[PDB]
């Protein structure tokens, strides 16, 4: 744990306040917002089903994620290259964990609702299986810099934006979150579509639900897109050779504004949540 | 800290729980109907031509789709004191007669059915229950008014004695008295006494209900 | 008719009957709740908890 | 309440036999099933234990690992399957019901059983093997036993059974205390952990056999030597 | 007729000077140099779990260890209240049921409904299952509840104005109660068990006798029909809950109510009431999906049992005092000490 390492790196690749005010200011309400839902969530007694559940989850996930960007944005800076490797990389760690947390928690809705329309529940197993399996998925992957997966060793396979990360760790998660998207958009679709055909055979505002999907995907593809872009680019350039990535931080604060419209998607679409928001 | 016998009380106990989710999980799949109407109405012609003391129950099955219908006409009491025990239920099917717009009981038998539909209606227990409504006789109706117009019982009436506009007004001076239109509905029909089309609008309706009700439950 | 004449005839026999009944002053009934009220007080379980060790429900 | 058992006879050493039990005139899948057995000139011995729905059984130690037990519900029927027989199993064999829930009675229906015939834990005694005694005297009998059984829920979980000449045992006490249905109000039972007392008030006629005490804390289940009163 | 209207009005009169003049103080009046009971912390030990319906009755059993339950589902289950073991579970011939009773020799139970008939089942046989022993049948309108005498007696009231008293062994009706106008809701044997007492969906209540038949006293004032009604303990007292939001204390000796049950934020109605041993807690459901707990001498708290997700229909105490059970239309049953 020599701090030297850490120095030679930021030489290598090029590296060596209103803006953090306002990020910190964008966290703050992001915070207020999610705590408004969960205290509107648990202290109604109708809304004591397993989807109240998972939007709970959600606006949690949500919250963590906002803090540590806060966290984040207080440390860095010249400090950047004043700590131990350990410490830089649990600072990198929890900015991860969250952002993972929160689209495994998107992806745990989906399919919850995709179920429940299903000619399965027509008319708690897989609850806290689906917790578990998002939260333990996002620890477990968050933590492999500190268990061996970095470029100390060699200099010459570090990136651009975080140079002790092996390229194979971001394109790794790069593919992850290409995945999980797409699982959602085909969710979605495929909800709407059948909720189409079968209220379109019966004979004697039909459905007026494409205003919600498209709200949903706009907001989520549209907030997400940038940083995604971003990084997939930053694999494909070589040291020195692109100056777009000594910009990234305005990039993130997009990625991260994402967890401050999803308590306005899934809270004024709802009738009864709009209606239990008179008063939070 | 259990002795020899308290586990086979235990194993008892759970073999009782098995039996008990079973029978829960195959009663889940049933739908059950309300039947009202008024006197003479003609409920029973309904239950009658689809082939199908207190509480009378029936029961059918359609298209994959096993149907209890309760009639409680059978006993005579203050309505108030039972419809929490129904609240539950998916639909009401009310019956009226078309044939007696004219007969006074004082004043007409059609004043009657409009009171008992708008008591029922907009009753507390039922703002999200669906109405399916059948209007009947309407040979007689068109033969009687061929002769006598709606004037009798509708003096603003502004139509003349044909058969559609009559039914069209009454219809919707019916149809009128749903005053939760937000979240209550009123399907309409015209009793087809010699086709089957009704049982495949009861289907449809249920259909319906079932259908809003999951997009509903899952905040979507 | 007769039926009615008959109802009259039942309520005021009913009326008469429980006209004729001796009476209690509501002091002395406040007592006598009040005394059944104090008399069993120590065992009312709810009313004086049970301590946990003797309790059969923890 | 009907249970009749059948295969029976001689085995010679070695080979194998199955033996059989048929109820009738109850709810056969709601009871747990013994197998009992006795001895010649002897007492009483446990043998093994199958439970309702299949998913508890239990063995002898004596004996595990040769004796296989097995019931079938929708046909009422009950199988024992035994292999590799030695002369030490010579006896008679008995099948028994019992059902547990709070409040219940085991052990209270016996079977008639059938004779086979071949070419660490709690231990219980009775403290005289003959009593003499005449009719209109007030009988008591003993029993002495290695460990409380009185368990912490409380309860005691001793019983008292009699056989008489020529018959099958019949429920007489169960937990110590309590007297099965059918059984005239004379008779009473008591005592304090690991001693004790049954008591037979104006001796009758029908009321001379074999007297035993039993214990169910933990199994296995152990029998006493057995008790005989001479008249 | 018009003159038997005149002595009516006559005795009516004379009834209510009657009443009056033994007034010369109010149980408030002479109740208001008692300390107050002050919180009662209350809290779930068990919870009983497995049906999938709305509960309308419980009742318990003499011993204050076992528990019969009944849920629209169409099934009757007996609890242990120490382990939450089941013990029977009953399958119902209809599911529109409305009542239940426990046998106080515990070989019987009994149940009824929307079916106009009483069925009565025996728990002890030597056959190991649990079968129906009697079908009751002559009410004309549905049944509210039904009390077991003993062994061979039963008495029943049904929304017809009347109530009856069956003998069992036979199934031919001994005696008739009526007189009332509207439909009967409940009633309260007594503790030594030679009346009972009855509410009509008429705000009116009465105390009934045995057997003779006739009506031995009438009690009015409230503003609406009656939803509950039970006994306190002393033999001479009972409390009337109705559905204009309100409970009362009637006194049989007084012959008058003496004190009211009522807060401005309540505006639901109670659907079941209870008393407890010494007679200082009365214990309230409602429709606002509480479980209140009032104290009678003083009328001065609510003690909230708030556990529930739906409205409480059925709540009841043992006979040693060391419990209490509620069941509301969420399907779950607790327990609380
Ligand atoms: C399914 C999830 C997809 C992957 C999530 C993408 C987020 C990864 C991430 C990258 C960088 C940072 C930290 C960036 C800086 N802290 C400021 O932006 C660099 O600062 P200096 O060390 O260059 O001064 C945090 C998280």
């Amino acid at each position: 744990v020599n701090y030297d390492i850490i120095v030679r790196h930021y030489n290598y690749t090029g590296k060596l306040k209103l803006t953090s005010v306002v990020f910190i200011l964008i966290c703050c309400f992001i915070i207020l917002e999610n705590i408004f839902v969960l205290l509107t969530i648990w202290k109604t007694k109708k809304f004591h089903r397993p989807m109240y559940y998972f939007i709970g989850n959600l606006a949690l996930s949500d919250l963590l994620a906002g803090v540590a960007y806060t966290a984040n944005l207080l440390l860095s800076g010249a400090t950047t290259y004043k700590l131990t490797p350990a410490q830089w990389f649990l600072r990198e760690g929890s900015m991860f964990v969250a952002l993972s947390a929160s689209v495994w928690s998107l992806l745990a809705i989906a399919i919850e609702r995709y179920i429940t329309m299903l000619k399965m529940k027509l008319h708690n197993f897989r609850l806290f299986l689906l917790i578990s399996a998002c939260w333990v998925i996002s620890l477990i992957l968050g933590g492999l810099p500190i268990m061996g997966w970095n470029c100390i060793s060699a200099l010459s396979s570090c990136s651009t934006v975080l140079p002790l990360y092996h390229k194979h760790y971001i394109l790794f998660c790069t593919t992850v979150f290409t995945l999980l998207l797409l699982s959602i958009v085909i969710l979605y679709c495929r909800i709407y579509s059948l909720v189409r055909t079968r209220s379109r055979r019966l004979t004697f505002k039909s459905l007026a639900l494409l205003k919600t999907v498209i709200i949903v995907l706009s907001v989520f593809i549209a907030c997400w897109a940038p940083l995604f872009i971003l990084l997939l680019l930053d694999v494909g350039c070589k040291v020195k050779t692109c100056d777009i990535l000594f910009r990234a931080e305005y990039f993130l604060v997009l990625a991260v504004l994402n967890s401050g419209t999803n308590p306005i998607i899934y809270t004024l679409t709802n009738k009864e949540m709009r209606r239990a928001f008179i008063r939070i | 800290t259990l002795s020899a016998e308290d586990k086979a009380a235990v194993e008892r106990s759970k073999m009782i729980d098995r039996n008990l989710r079973e029978d829960g999980e195959k009663a889940a799949r049933e739908v059950k109907l309300l039947l009202l109407g008024a006197g003479e109405s003609g409920k029973s012609t309904i239950v009658k031509q689809m082939k199908i003391t207190g509480i009378v129950e029936t029961h059918f099955t359609f298209k994959d789709l096993h149907f209890k219908m309760f009639d409680v006409g059978a006993q005579r009491s203050e309505r108030k004191k039972w419809i929490h025990c129904f609240e539950g239920v998916t639909a009401i099917i009310f019956c009226v007669a078309l044939s007696d717009y004219d007969l006074v009981l004082a004043m007409n038998r059609m004043h009657e059915s409009m009171k008992l539909f708008d008591s029922i209606c907009n009753n507390k227990w039922f703002t999200d229950t669906s109405i399916i409504l059948f209007l009947n006789k309407k040979d007689l109706f068109e033969e009687k008014i061929k002769k006598s117009p709606l004037t009798i019982c509708y003096p603003e009436y502004a139509g003349s004695n044909t058969y559609e506009e009559a039914a069209a007004y009454i219809q919707c001076q019916f149809e009128d008295l749903n005053k939760r239109k937000d979240t209550k509905e009123i399907y309409t029909h015209f009793t087809c006494s010699t086709d089957t089309k009704n049982v495949q609008f009861v289907f449809d309706a249920v259909t319906d209900v079932i259908i809003k009700n999951n997009l509903k439950d899952c905040g979507l | 008719n007769t039926a009615s004449i008959a109802q009259a005839r039942k309520l005021v026999e009913q009326l008469k009957m429980e006209a004729n009944i001796d009476r209690i002053k509501v002091s002395k009934a406040a007592a006598d709740l009040m005394a059944y009220c104090e008399a069993h007080a120590k065992e009312d379980p709810l009313l004086t908890p049970v301590p946990a060790s003797e309790n059969p429900f923890r | 309440v009907q249970l009749v058992e059948s295969g029976g006879g001689l085995v010679q050493p070695g080979g194998s036999r199955k033996l059989s039990c048929s109820a009738s005139g109850f709810a056969f899948s709601s009871f747990g099933m013994h197998w009992v057995r006795q001895a010649p000139e002897k007492g009483l011995e446990w043998v093994a234990y199958i439970s309702s729905g299949s998913g508890t059984i239990y063995y002898a130690d004596t004996v595990k690992g040769r004796f296989t037990i097995s019931r079938d519900d929708p046909k009422n029927t009950l199988f024992l399957q035994m292999t590799s027989l030695r002369s030490e199993d010579t006896a008679m064999y008995y099948c028994v019901r019992s059902i547990y829930y709070y409040g219940s009675s085991p052990f209270d229906f016996w079977g008639q059983g059938t004779t086979l015939t071949v070419s660490s834990d709690i231990v219980m005694t009775q403290a005289t093997s003959s009593v003499p005694v005449t009719p209109g005297e007030s009988v008591s009998i003993s029993c002495r036993s290695s460990k409380s059984l009185l368990h912490s829920n409380g309860n005691t979980y001793l019983y008292w059974f009699l056989q008489r000449p020529g018959q099958s045992p019949q429920l007489l006490i169960y937990r110590m205390s309590n007297l099965a249905s059918g059984v005239p109000d004379r008779f009473s039972g008591s005592g304090s952990g690991t001693a004790f007392t049954l008591t037979i008030s104006r001796l009758e006629a029908e009321d001379v056999g074999v007297y035993y005490c039993m214990q169910h804390l933990e199994y296995p289940l152990t029998f006493g030597a057995g008790t005989k009163l001479e008249l | 007729l018009d003159q038997l209207r005149q002595e009516a009005e006559q005795l009516k009169n004379q009834i209510r000077d009657a009443r009056k003049a033994c007034a010369d103080a109010t149980l408030s009046q002479i109740t208001n140099n008692i300390d107050p009971v002050g919180r009662i912390q209350m809290r779930t030990r068990r919870t009983l779990r497995g049906h999938l319906a709305k509960i309308y009755a419980m009742h318990w059993g003499t011993d204050s260890r076992l528990l019969v339950s009944a849920s629209q589902d169409g099934k009757l289950i007996i609890w242990d209240s120490y382990t939450t073991n089941k013990v029977h579970a009953i399958p119902l011939r209809s599911s529109w049921v409305m009542t239940c009773a426990y046998a106080p020799s515990g070989n019987y139970v009994a149940c009824g409904g929307l079916d106009n008939i009483c069925s009565i089942y025996n728990l002890k046989t030597r056959e190991g299952n649990v079968r129906v022993s009697r079908e009751l049948a002559g009410h004309t309108g549905y049944l509210s509840c039904c009390r077991f005498l003993d062994d061979n007696q039963i008495v029943t009231s049904s929304g017809d104005t009347t109530c009856a008293l069956w003998d069992i062994e036979t199934g031919q009706q001994t005696t008739t109660f009526t007189g009332h106008t509207g439909d009967v809701m409940s009633l309260s044997l007594a503790p030594d068990t030679r009346l009972f007492v009855s509410g009509a969906c008429d705000a009116s209540a009465k105390l009934w006798d045995v057997r003779e038949g006739m009506c031995r006293q009438t009690f009015t004032g409230h503003e609406s029909d009656i939803n509950a009604i039970c006994f306190f303990p002393n033999g001479n007292a009972f409390a009337t809950g109705s559905d204009d939001a309100t409970c009362r204390l009637f006194d049989l000796r007084a012959d008058q109510e003496l004190m009211t049950y009522s807060h401005d934020n309540i505006i639901c109605g109670i659907t079941s009431v209870s008393f407890s041993k010494s007679g200082r807690l009365l214990l309230a459901g409602y429709d606002d999906f509480n479980c209140n707990v009032w104290d009678a001498l003083k009328a001065d708290r609510a003690g909230v049992l708030a556990g529930h997700d739906n409205r409480v229909s059925c709540l009841g105490v043992t006979d040693d005092g060391m419990a209490v059970a509620t069941g509301s239309w969420d399907s779950f049953l607790k327990i609380w000490n």
